[PDB]
């Protein structure tokens, strides 16, 4: 006679293919989880998820993922299963882990940075053993909550890679190529419509004489992000229009590689403009004369 | 098998009822019962902790939004009763209308994903909104929308000392536009007393590469007054190539 009350602890887990380590697993983080959202609080979950365009990860002060959403499959291959319980730094870039170890502890509780993570899954959507696991980009915003015990909750979203764009762009939205330099070395047409510069004036240009000098230190950030980890998302900045003013712009960077000979090629970069021209009766700069 | 066992008391310590030790076989069934004891809205809780963001569902024809999550209030600080008998245009700021009816347009994009950024009203007062979601059923978006993170004037130069960026401030600081200080050398504003210790400086701060210099010189108004400055001036580098792209200055009176 043996035991099926394993089985039976899998149906109520919230399953049949599974060790009985990872049943213990899936339970004790699953209570550990409920303790926190006791702590934090005082069907619609399928909306809440198929809306997100990242997945939550709750992971203790000392690395474990005591929380998944289900959707992380759909973002990393690697399933809510697999990882649930485990220690983040199994599976994410060791190049991070102690930035992660920096967000992970501690008087301000806001998070919000980028590490790499394992990825299973192609962009043919098809999914592939653990074994060739590329590192893929994850934007982490979130909290450090201290519950009775630490724990950071974050909502982790991949940067969209620019060559494969599910999402629809709007005309507000426009595509601009740079060196590891960040010179400009392609843009849109749609910039002249948008801020006014012609796609041609710009080339052999460095993005750092365009952009509003109180944003500096935000961009040299992203820049070394994403030389670091090949992926970015800059803060709201302002880069200077061509007649005067300036307008807000958001852009996600990635890293291109040549798929030849392996080598980083150039910056793909996609800038969503989040205003018109503000203050367009001010010149800024020398390009702004004309 | 040490960590079968620590799993079986970590189980036990998550049960109250079985801390309050049976068996193991006694202890799983212990855990079913607890299971079977005790959602939805747990997502609600963790995304709006996680993101600071809410839920809400509009229509693609109109744009009336036909659910809006209680989170709107921590968010945005508005009630459900100003959301709900509304359009999200009219909690947008007038200036991304166009934006939103490129994102409300069903013509090719069904069940398609949206993701885009917009400015919506809280409380007039605009707070920046990432929004996420998909189409529905005629059809609907249903998406979360999260939100994120005169004394003195700043100015940029290039190696010579040219103006090449100037902040608005120094309208107030020396009286100038910044149409008149771009284009001409900071040693041409100089007091000539003074102009070559200003050189000195930005012949240090690129030598210097990265450091700090703080140099005091006097400054030639719009009123032609000798007004003391103190420049901290500091050299940039490229993050990938470490070259010079501008010397930063922070041009204070007094
Ligand atoms: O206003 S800009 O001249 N500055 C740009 N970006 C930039 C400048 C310096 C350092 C950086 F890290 C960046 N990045 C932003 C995230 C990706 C890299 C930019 C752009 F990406 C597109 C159009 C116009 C401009």
């Amino acid at each position: 006679k043996e035991t099926e009350v394993f089985y039976e602890l899998a149906h109520e887990l919230p399953s049949s293919h599974l060790d009985k380590a990872s049943i213990m697993r899936l339970a004790i983080s699953f209570l550990r989880t409920h303790k926190l959202l006791s702590s934090v609080c005082s069907q619609m979950d399928n909306l809440y998820l198929k809306a997100l365009e990242g997945f939550i990860a709750v992971v203790t002060q000392d690395g474990d993922m005591i929380f998944l959403s289900e959707n992380i499959s759909k973002f990393m291959g690697l399933t809510q299963v697999e990882l649930t319980g485990h220690s983040i730094f199994d599976f994410t870039h060791p190049c991070d882990h102690e930035e992660i170890r920096e967000n992970l502890t501690l008087v301000s509780t806001e998070r919000d940075f980028f590490m790499r993570m394992k990825c299973t899954v192609t962009n043919r959507g098809r999914t592939v053993n653990l074994k060739s696991a590329t590192w893929k980009v994850l934007h982490c915003t979130g909290q450090v909550r201290v519950y009775n015990l630490s724990c950071l909750i974050i909502m982790c979203e991949p940067i969209q890679h620019p060559s494969h764009m599910d999402i629809p762009l709007d005309s507000k939205t426009f595509l601009s190529r740079h060196s590891m330099d960040m010179k400009f070395t392609y843009c849109d047409d749609r910039i002249l419509e948008l801020i006014g510069y012609h796609p041609e004036e710009l080339l052999g240009r460095s993005a750092y004489e365009f952009y509003h000098a109180l944003d500096s230190e935000n961009m040299t950030k992203s820049h070394q992000n994403l030389c670091t980890k090949g992926q970015v998302v800059s803060g709201q900045y302002r880069m200077l229009a061509k007649h005067g003013g300036y307008v807000w712009l958001e852009t996600q960077g990635t890293v291109i590689y040549n798929p030849r000979n392996l080598q980083p090629q150039c910056i793909m970069c996609v800038n969503y403009v989040l205003s018109e021209i503000e203050k367009n009766d001010v010149v800024f700069s020398m390009d702004q004369t004309e | 098998r040490n960590k079968m066992t620590a799993y079986i008391t970590e189980l036990s310590d998550m049960v109250p009822t079985c801390s309050a030790k049976p068996d193991k076989l006694t202890i799983l069934r212990m855990a079913v019962s607890h299971m079977k004891s005790l959602t939805d809205q747990e997502l609600k809780h963790l995304i709006l902790e996680a993101a600071d963001g809410f839920l809400f569902i509009v229509s693609c024809e109109t744009g009336r939004v036909v659910y809006v999550s209680d989170s709107v209030t921590p968010v945005l600080n508005q009630p459900q009763s100003e959301w709900f008998g509304s359009t999200l245009y009219d909690q947008v700021h007038p200036d991304d209308v166009d934006k939103l009816r490129e994102q409300l347009s069903t013509s090719e994009n069904m069940g398609s994903r949206r993701s885009f950024i917009c400015r919506m009203r809280c409380g007039p007062h605009f707070v920046v909104v990432h929004c996420t979601g998909y189409i529905k059923a005629k059809f609907c978006l249903v998406a979360i929308g999260r939100l994120q993170v005169p004394t003195e004037f700043i100015s940029r130069h290039n190696i010579e000392g040219i103006f090449t960026f100037v902040d608005h401030r120094c309208v107030a600081t020396v009286g100038y536009q910044p149409q008149e200080l771009l284009g001409k050398n900071i040693v041409e504003f100089c007091h000539p007393e003074d102009q070559q210790l200003l050189r000195d400086s930005f012949q240090q701060v690129v030598k210097l590469k990265g450091q700090v210099l703080s140099v005091m010189f006097r400054f030639r108004s719009k009123t032609r007054e000798w007004l003391w400055m103190r420049t901290s001036s500091f050299t940039f580098q490229n993050p990938y190539s470490d070259e010079i792209e501008y010397i930063i200055c922070t041009n204070t009176n007094v």
